[PDB]
């Protein structure tokens, strides 16, 4: 019942990206690939990527 | 309109305690004065009789 009497909790942050599991796959590449359009850049790094 | 907020206070509990202290101080003094006043009624009654 006074000032500064907290008890804190840690609460880390969990996604498929944080665990390090991005782009996880098996069976290798499907076929001879094609070049990058600009879209996938912001798909991987966020819409406002530089 | 109720989302327009000024700043938050600092250590509100101390200020509340200070306020309560002023109030009880005054009440105490009033009680003291009442205790004074009664004796005079008694005294004057006796003196008038004599």
């Amino acid at each position: 019942a006074n000032d500064g009497e907290i008890i804190a909790i840690d609460l880390k942050e969990i996604t498929a990206k944080t665990l390090g599991l991005d782009g996880f796959n098996v069976s290798g590449p499907k076929g001879t690939p094609a070049a990058l359009v600009a879209a996938d850049y912001q798909a991987a790094y966020g819409t406002t990527t530089n | 309109l109720s989302s327009i907020t000024s700043g938050a206070s600092s250590n509100p509990l101390a200020k509340l305690d200070a306020a309560l202290a002023d109030v009880d101080t005054l009440r105490s003094s009033l009680g003291a004065v009442q205790n004074r006043f009664d004796s005079v009624i008694s005294n004057l009654g006796t003196t008038v009789t004599n």
